[PDB]
């Protein structure tokens, strides 16, 4: 009887249904994934394209968040842009605060706390997106981490993220991910991607791809054509 | 603080919030006026009165100025407000500048006044229409009726109140220049319309008037008693 | 933030919000308290499902001063920011008069803290009602608050479940020249008149104040007093 | 209904209607067409008139020297953004002496935007963009939404019947780029020409083109400017 | 600020009303009997406390009966909770006209200034209305004597007589009859008072613990108030019950 | 620098200035009116800094007059002093203190005229005489002299002359030019402008 | 009630400015035409009672020497945009010290339009948008010309607008009329014809104002005077 | 119910808080369960780990939190709620020793928490927090101490705590098992917290189900033991 009218009200079976909707929209959203392995991790993005209109490069949804970390995101294309900066911020505040480079919990902490502040009133609505965040130092090496829109964060081996999620998931439970380098996987990557594609609404669409680890000495990188051509190319092998 | 939308429209256009406070208008107290050359008259009848109440705090007749006295019918409420932030305005015109209230200008405030607190966010309009009286420069005759809306008006012989229609209508007919030519004219007319509501009354009717550079005056019972005397 | 106030009038005109407050410290636990000869006394009723949890821990009756203290019967959580204020406003008179506090001055003050959540925009009224003990200048001071904010003053008084038949019962039992011993047995009586059971030292939570300040009886004082002597 | 009222009530199916109906706006009024050469950018926008007394709506508008816009919306939310886009060009050159990249501003655009979409009781534009300007890359043209989120595009066929006319954006496309400033406008010219029927034609009045290049500085050309262009080809 | 948990206090209704402030009006309907009378001597003010209780400590004051400032005094017929936030409000503008000008306040000066914070209400803010009702007696350096009835909607206006609380429109007949206008005194106006009251009061016996009444007399160039005890209460109780029949 | 002076009497107060201002070497104006109307009753003066007197002064004028239009009567002459002094104590700490020397004067319905003496450290004291800048070292030596309270009003203008033209027979300022004004039970009213035909 | 002032309809528009056009509607009708020698305004007063002084109620107002301005549906909401725009142009004539053109002055009005709201805004936001139609005539360098103006601020070269009441059946015929270069003081007697036709009371010489601008004349309201010459053609 | 109630924060009736009690209720949603047990020079707290996923992170999914330096931390209820509160208990204990110079106790740390989600439920503004906070640590004078705060702000000392999806059936169960009153030394009270969630849950925990926290008298900083000695535990039952 009105009790999901806001996000500020809990429903008498004590589930949000605001913020659930909110998720709904990342349901909703295009899938996209990524996983870390030893050398480092990799990004991944399915971008669709509707009209030949639409230029290369166009509705790009992997950011550049600090020199060592990377961005992927499922949800409003405009939400984490925002958080872009937000990501930025925390980025060049810790190197001017504290003098060196921000490790990706401390992160993916305060991001969080911003996603999660969002969700408290009835005068603002909770975020519409949801991303994974990869990174790899010198200590510690590959992370990864996923915040919802609700803002929680968990610690990976794996994740996804956007429409179908256990279609991918169960399929990287079943490979292993684990001690495999990211530029053996990232040919396999394509493919989990492809699975993950149907052809019912969706017709044509391009793979972006990005570069953090040892094969980038730890700064986030962004992968040329022909290296991704050497991962299509064969994953067309893998097609079917 | 508190921001709202209050005054939207209807889906004919109409505003419901403004023409609330113009219904309070109507059924509150009758007051009326006219303009003559030399003096205006003022009058309010108050049928309220139990013979108990102290006759100094009813009064809706207050002097913004020596040069301008004003009137009310409609909510008492919203009327003490506007009384107190005009008589501001008068001051700190002349703060500003040496030269007197302008009568014309003091009703471009108020009617702002109004409007601002109509449109703005979180804000309540006001249930009073005031009727401003003031001379300008070199006995310049100047009547003024207002709008909770903000639209302002100027008239030769005005009413507002209950049945202040048919007293305009009853005016439209016996309202000429050949009369209001002294204040013995003005006055007893504005009872001639006053004899619309009378109940057999009007000791409940309060008059006041202002007259050129002269400063306000309020007729006493006496004075209206002569009037009173003369019905027929 | 709302700046809208969330009670409004009813069509009978009474205050719709705090008119169910009333229900809500009706069913809460019962306590009492009498204005007493050289001091007030307050016994209340500590009591859960299980034994697991411990009595010193947190109490019900707790000191705003050395002179003052309070009990409440309502929502238990909504009694703590009612002691910070309390005390944060005996500071600040403890600041510039450099005295305690007297227990007339102190209410009002409080009360008007809580009738400032009846008015601005996006505050609850509270679900908790105050019964405030205080001894200044020779004379003992026992008032009862309510969720309104309107201040009360009793010789004797009860509040909780069960006040029908405990101001019925004060009416019967209550007399004047009772010392704060003799008003222990009358605060244990109502509460067996009361509590249905059997009752230990454990359930039951005293503290008293008199020229020698506010202090909170100890479990084994109290043994004496299970046995309905004094 | 229920879930129908406001911009920050998420719907089951997680669509904003508010968004929608802000989406909307761009299917309510006059359609506007922007393209680009491998150097060139040419928006050409119908301009738009209530009655045959009044002149037409003047859609084109002056961003910066490298820059200009055109809107398909609500008209007057333009001088809204077109003051901070302004702005934003002169603090340009103000720090950094020099134009800025069209990715940075348009940046900044969606900014603006994607404040009100999570805040209660606050309206996005639902006014359509063109943003297009010449720099270091060359010409760039980023389309703006209600939602939010700018695209990039090599031309562009919204408003009313937007996608009807895209398919000659979509045949021509490779030309789009091989096109000179000639090749620019005879495909310009019949982008809208796909937007109305013969009877509706394009004629110094109700029609204003612009052009900005890789030497050529935004201009607008109105009338007579484009008499020779108008005048000697058919629809 | 949402929409439907606003309840929009300070909309007209369709028939050119407030609601809110309405309620108030049958609110303070509800509340506790009280009256008072403007003579040449003196003023006084009778006010029933709503408690009548063994168990009541009664030892502070008229409770109810409170004291302005030096010139002035209030009843109070309402809910009792606003009542206490006016008069902590009301002393700190009393004093500020005695902080600039150094004079006490007048009682036309004190009650318009009050009003504007109710009508501040009403008008804007949002906040709901006040749901009490108070009387004003008190002495200035102009006006002498003065009785001011205020309201919730933060009109108020001057009074030779008048009632509030309970039974306040049948407690004015009595007062339309008997009372003369202008001519009753202190000592008369205790007779014309309680005859009023033990009609109208609904309760019998009439004992001082219902009803507890305070007089303000100015004496040596000073205003005084004054609330009589008890003792002389009942004293004046048994005069009445004299000049109820004897 | 410029000069006021003022007397209390039983049923007046009667105050005496001079309308020269001046700059520099030079005297501008002769004219310039320091007498200021602030209510029927009540009258004011004031001297300091060039802009002050005229600046400041408007203020604690028109103020009163606010309040004569709310409660219909004005206000009286103690009132005014106290409204007057915190008013101008508030504006010290401030980032522009007002050098001001001033007079008050006014008719009371009971006390009836009363004077009033404050600085531009804003000390009021109440006094049936007082005297403003240079001239009060040359001046009201004279005034003890001559005075009681009961004097007559006639008295007080021969003798107020008798302190005026001191300060050309020996002050180095000129200030021929001065101003009379006085307040009663019937109000304000005005004298002839004391002038020095040399 | 149960909606906002920035929600949208189902067919994409504002709320408030949807009705805003049906309450210009009940208010006064005028009509503005742009021709070589200037732009004119004139519009019937709609005289409400006859004891209404007719000087009382003004629709004309001189902003500008050259330029004009005028009032329409809404009485209240102009006399709050007429010092606005009085405002920018001493604002921008104490920068400049130079006179701005009748096409930047029309810019102004449509900032303070938009600046509705209700959440992130400042005290002095407005909770609805203006109700009040607005001809701004006027001569400069450009040429004369006529803008009209909405409730949603978009403003746009006229050459003839009705607006109000009546404009229903004086925009169809406004079409008809009004031809090309045809001059101004035959534009003015043209208009009153159709005016009479429009308007439900008789055309008396006070019932209407008139007020032209040339380009070497400044704008100049006029009198019963010229108005006895005026209906002295009909 | 009348009017709003059902929604906003209102009293009832008959004097209730229906949205308060909804959240109370919505601890039980969340899919898991923890307990507490003070002993003799230690506190124990037993809680569940859900992974679900072997792709989810085993170490870096914890209840058990670190506050301060003697302070160790558990979280049952809404994940969010959880890790942002956790947040301002570190501002508290920081701001304290910044204020007063020494580890704030477990006493007063519990109650500046609970206190400012009061603030929750007397402003219909924001929505109370899902999160069910349990503290545990050492104060030197009075030995480990255990509390949980509800989303209410009502807080005890307690000797055994009960939360997660079973509550009522914690304390009932902890009715024998308490009742026995021995004195638990350090691997007592170890050995009888983890016979609790066991035998009700009917699991028979592994190492890796589960993790258990404990802060001890000799070790004041915090402790967090690893699957070598849970194992250890685990076979005192057999």
């Amino acid at each position: 009887t009105g009790y999901d009218l806001s996000a500020s009200t809990f429903s008498p079976d004590g589930r949000v249904f605001q913020v659930e909707y909110a998720m709904k929209a990342v349901e909703n959203s295009s899938t996209a994934i990524g996983i870390r392995c030893k050398d480092g991790v990799v990004f991944g993005v399915e971008k669709l394209v509707l009209s030949k209109l639409y230029e290369e490069g166009s509705n790009k949804r992997l950011f550049n968040v600090d020199r060592h970390v990377g961005m992927a995101v499922a949800g409003l294309l405009a939400d984490a842009r925002s958080l872009a900066d937000i990501a930025r911020e925390e980025a060049s505040n810790f190197r001017s605060n504290f003098g060196y480079n921000i490790p990706l919990k401390h992160l993916a902490d305060r991001v969080a706390m911003y996603v999660h502040a969002y969700t408290l009133y009835s005068a603002v609505r909770p975020f519409g997106c949801s991303f994974m965040l990869g990174s790899y130092s010198v200590n510690d090496g590959a992370q990864l981490y996923m915040i919802d829109p609700s803002g929680v964060s968990y610690g990976y081996w794996g994740c996804a993220i956007g429409k179908a999620r256990q279609a991918a998931k169960t399929e990287i439970e079943k490979l292993q991910m684990k001690e495999m380098t990211c530029r053996d996987v990232v040919k396999e990557v394509a493919k989990i991607i492809y699975i993950v594609h149907d052809e019912v609404k969706d017709k044509a669409f391009e793979l972006e791809l990005s570069w953090v680890g040892e094969i980038t000495n730890g700064r986030h990188e962004i992968v040329p054509k022909d290296v991704r051509e050497e991962a299509e190319k064969y994953a067309k092998e893998s097609l079917k | 603080s508190y921001d709202r939308a209050i005054t939207v429209f209807s889906p004919d256009g109409h505003l419901f919030q403004v023409e609330y406070a113009q219904e309070a208008v109507k059924k509150g107290s009758t007051a009326v006026g006219v303009r003559g050359k030399d003096i205006v008259v003022l009058g309010v009848e108050k049928k309220s009165v139990a013979k108990l109440q102290d006759e100094r705090t009813v009064r809706k007749i207050c002097a913004l100025d020596d040069n301008v006295c004003m009137a009310f019918a409609g909510l008492t409420a919203d009327a003490r407000i506007v009384i107190n932030r005009a008589r501001v305005e008068c001051q700190s015109h002349r703060l500003t500048v040496e030269d007197p209230v302008t009568v014309e200008y003091i009703t471009r405030y108020i009617a702002s006044l109004k409007q601002r607190y109509t449109q703005s966010n979180g804000r309540r309009p006001f249930g009073i229409s005031a009727l401003i009286v003031g001379f300008d420069f070199d006995g310049t005759p100047r009547l003024y009726q207002t709008d909770p809306s903000g639209t302002y008006h100027a008239w030769k012989a005005n009413a507002i109140g209950r049945g202040a229609k048919s007293v305009r209508e009853f005016l439209e007919k016996n309202y000429t220049d050949e009369a209001i030519e002294t204040d013995d004219l003005t006055i007893k007319l504005v009872i001639k319309a006053l004899l619309e509501v009378v109940q057999s009354g009007g000791k409940n009717i309060e008059l006041a008037v202002m007259r050129r550079d002269q400063p306000l005056k309020i007729l006493n019972p006496e004075e209206i008693e002569k009037y009173v005397a003369e019905i027929e | 933030g709302y700046s809208f106030s969330l009670t409004t009038f009813s069509p009978s005109g009474k205050l719709v919000q705090i008119e169910y407050a009333l229900a809500a410290v009706a069913g809460g636990a019962p306590s009492v308290g009498i204005k007493a000869a050289n001091g007030v006394v307050l016994a209340t009723e500590k009591k859960q499902k299980s034994i697991l949890y411990d009595e010193r821990s947190v109490h019900k009756v707790e000191p705003i001063t050395k002179h003052i203290g309070l009990v409440y019967s309502g929502m238990g959580p909504d009694y703590r920011v009612l002691v910070h204020r309390a005390r944060k406003l005996a500071q600040q008179y403890y600041l510039v008069y450099q005295e305690p506090i007297p227990t007339a001055q102190l209410v009002q003050r409080v009360a008007s803290v809580m009738q400032e959540y009846t008015q601005s925009g996006g505050v609850r009224p509270f679900g908790v009602s105050l019964l405030i003990c205080g001894w200044n200048e020779g004379r003992p001071y026992l008032f009862q608050s309510d969720p309104s904010g309107a201040y009360f003053a009793w010789k004797a008084t009860a509040m909780g479940k069960n006040y029908v038949n405990g101001k019925t019962f004060l009416e019967k039992r209550y007399n004047e020249d009772l010392e704060l011993e003799d008003a222990i047995h009358t605060a244990i009586l109502t509460l067996k008149e009361s509590f249905e059971g059997q009752m230990t030292e454990d359930n039951i939570e005293v503290g008293i104040c008199n020229e020698a300040g506010f202090r909170r009886l100890t479990p084994t004082e109290v043994k004496d007093y299970l046995a309905a002597i004094a | 209904n229920q879930y129908d009222n406001d911009v920050t009530v998420w719907s089951p199916q997680g669509r904003i209607h508010q968004i929608e109906y802000a989406m909307e706006a761009v299917k309510q009024g006059s359609a506007t067409v922007g393209l680009k050469s491998k150097t060139h950018a040419v928006l050409v926008a119908l301009k738009r008139a209530q009655s045959e007394l009044a002149a037409h709506q003047k859609k084109i508008l002056h961003v910066d020297n490298h820059i200009g816009i055109s809107i398909a919306g609500l008209t007057a939310d333009a001088r809204l953004l077109c003051n901070f886009m302004r702005q934003e060009c002169l603090d340009s050159r103000f720090v950094f002496d020099r134009p800025l990249p069209v990715s940075r501003l348009v940046s900044l655009i969606g900014s603006k935007t994607q404040i009100p979409t999570q805040r209660y009781g606050r309206r996005p534009y639902g006014v359509g963009l063109l943003i297009a300007g010449y720099d270091d890359m060359g010409p760039h043209i980023f389309q703006t939404c209600p939602s939010a989120n700018y695209f990039d595009c090599r031309a562009m066929s919204i408003g009313a019947r937007s996608q009807s006319a895209r398919t000659y954006l979509e045949r021509h496309m490779s030309e789009f780029m091989e096109c000179n400033l000639n090749e620019l406008v005879k495909h310009g010219l019949r982008a809208l020409r796909e937007t109305l029927p013969a009877e509706q034609d394009l004629t110094t009045k109700n029609v204003s083109i612009g052009i900005v290049g890789k030497d050529l500085e935004f201009t607008i050309y109105d009338d007579d400017d484009v008499s020779p262009f108008l005048e000697g080809l058919e629809e | 600020m949402s929409r439907r948990y606003d309840s929009r206090t300070t909309i007209f209704s369709p028939e050119g009303r407030l609601y809110q402030v309405e309620y108030a009006m049958e609110a303070i309907g509800h509340a506790g009997t009280c009256l008072g009378i403007l003579a040449n001597d003196g003023v006084l003010l009778a006010a029933e406390r709503r408690n009548i209780h063994k168990l009541l400590d009664e030892v502070f004051f008229s409770e109810k009966i409170y004291k302005l400032n030096e010139d002035m005094a209030c009843s109070v017929a309402g809910i009792t909770s606003d009542a206490n936030v006016l008069t902590n409000e009301l002393r700190l503008i009393a004093q500020r006209y005695l902080l600039q000008y150094q004079e006490p306040i007048p009682c036309e000066q004190l009650v318009t200034a009050l009003c504007d914070i109710k009508q501040a209400y009403t008008q804007f803010g949002g906040k709901r209305p006040f749901g009490v009702s108070l009387l004003y007696i008190g002495w200035d350096k102009h006006y002498g004597f003065q009785l001011y009835q205020s309201d919730p909607s933060g009109n108020y206006g001057g009074w030779k007589a008048t009632c509030i609380g309970n039974n306040s429109a049948a407690a004015v007949s009595m007062l339309k009859q008997d009372y003369k206008e202008g001519e009753m005194t202190l000592k008369s106006a205790l007779a014309l008072a309680i005859k009023v009251l033990n009609k109208t009061m609904d309760v019998s016996k009439l004992s001082a613990e219902k009803v507890e009444i305070a007089t303000l007399t100015r004496e040596n160039g000073k205003t005084v108030i004054r609330v009589l005890k008890q003792k002389e209460v009942e004293q004046l109780i048994k005069k009445h019950e004299e000049e109820e029949a004897k | 620098m410029e000069y006021l002076i003022g007397i209390q009497g039983p049923d007046y107060v009667l105050v005496a200035s001079d309308r020269v201002a001046a700059s520099n070497i030079v005297q501008m104006k002769d004219d310039h009116d320091k007498m200021f109307k602030m209510s029927e009753k009540i009258l004011l003066l004031c001297v300091g800094e060039a802009g002050d007197t005229v600046q400041f002064a408007e203020y604690i004028q028109k103020n009163v007059q606010l309040y004569k239009m709310r409660n219909g009567y004005e206000l009286s002459p103690t009132a005014a002093a106290n409204f007057t002094r915190r008013n101008l104590a508030d504006y010290l700490r401030s980032r522009t203190p007002y050098h001001v020397n001033l007079l008050l004067a006014g008719y009371d319905e009971h006390e009836g005229p009363a004077l009033y003496y404050m600085d531009y450290l804003a000390a009021l004291a109440k006094a049936p005489f007082a005297a403003h800048g240079y001239g009060a070292f040359l001046t009201l030596s004279i005034l003890d002299r001559y005075y009681t309270p009961t004097i007559s009003r006639e008295k007080a203008v021969e003798l107020l002359r008798k302190c005026l033209e001191e300060l050309q027979k020996r002050f180095i300022l000129n200030l021929p030019t001065f101003s009379v004004r006085i307040i009663d039970r019937n109000g304000i009213h005005d004298l002839d402008n004391i002038s020095f035909p040399k | 009630y149960d909606r906002g002032v920035n929600t949208f309809s189902p067919e994409g528009r504002l709320f408030q400015v949807e009705y805003a056009i049906e309450a210009i509607k009940l208010g006064s009708t005028a009509i503005g035409i742009q021709t070589s020698e200037g732009v004119c305004l004139a519009v019937e007063k709609r005289i409400t009672s006859p004891l209404m002084e007719p000087s009382s109620i003004e629709k004309i107002v001189e902003i500008d020497a050259h330029i004009g301005c005028a009032m329409s549906g809404l009485i209240a909401d102009a006399k709050t945009l007429i010092d606005k725009a009085r405002v920018e142009t001493q604002n921008h004539w104490f920068t400049y010290n130079e006179t701005m053109t009748v096409e930047s002055v029309t810019q102004a009005v449509s900032n303070l339009a938009l600046q509705f709201g209700e959440e992130d805004a400042d005290p002095g936001a407005m909770s609805r948008p203006f109700g009040v139609a607005l001809l701004f005539g006027g001569v400069d360098e450009k040429g004369p010309q006529l803008f009209h103006m909405d409730p949603s601020g978009t403003f746009v070269q006229c050459d003839a607008r009705a607006i109000g009441s009546a404009s229903e059946g004086a925009q169809s015929s406004l079409q008809e009329v009004y031809h090309k270069s045809m001059t101004l003081k035959e534009a003015i007697k043209s208009s009153l014809i159709i005016l009479k036709q429009v308007m439900e009371e008789k055309l008396n010489a006070t019932n209407i104002e008139l007020a032209t601008v040339q380009p070497g004349q400044n704008f100049h309201m006029f009198t019963k005077e010229e108005l006895e010459e005026v209906i002295k053609d009909i | 119910s009348a009017g709003f109630d059902r929604h906003i924060t209102i009293f009832s009736p008959e004097g209730r808080l229906y949205q308060v009690e909804y959240a109370f209720k919505a601890i039980n949603q969340g899919g898991l369960t923890s307990v507490a047990v003070r002993g003799k020079d230690c506190a124990v707290i037993v809680t569940q780990k859900k992974v679900p996923d072997k792709l989810l992170d085993s170490s870096t999914v914890t209840h058990l939190f670190k506050i301060t330096e003697n302070i160790g931390c558990v979280m049952t209820g809404m994940t969010a709620d959880s890790r942002s509160q956790v947040q301002r208990a570190r501002y508290e204990a920081a701001n304290w020793k910044y204020k007063y110079g020494y580890e704030i106790p477990v006493d007063m740390l519990c109650k500046r928490i609970a206190d400012i989600s009061q603030v929750y439920t007397q402003n219909a503004e924001m929505r109370p927090l899902g999160c069910c906070m349990i503290l545990i640590g050492i104060d030197e004078e009075q030995g480990p101490q255990v509390y949980k705060c509800d989303p209410a702000g009502y807080y005890c000392g307690f000797k055994a705590t009960a939360a997660g999806v079973k509550q009522t059936e914690s304390t009932s169960f902890l009715e024998k098992k308490v009742k026995k009153k021995f004195d638990w030394t350090f691997e007592q009270t170890v050995e009888t917290a983890i016979t609790c969630l066991s035998t009700v849950l009917s699991i028979d925990f592994k190492p890796s189900e589960i993790e258990v926290g404990v802060v001890t008298v000799e070790n004041p900083k915090f402790r967090i033991l690893t699957e070598a000695e849970i194992d250890a535990h685990l076979v005192a039952l057999a």
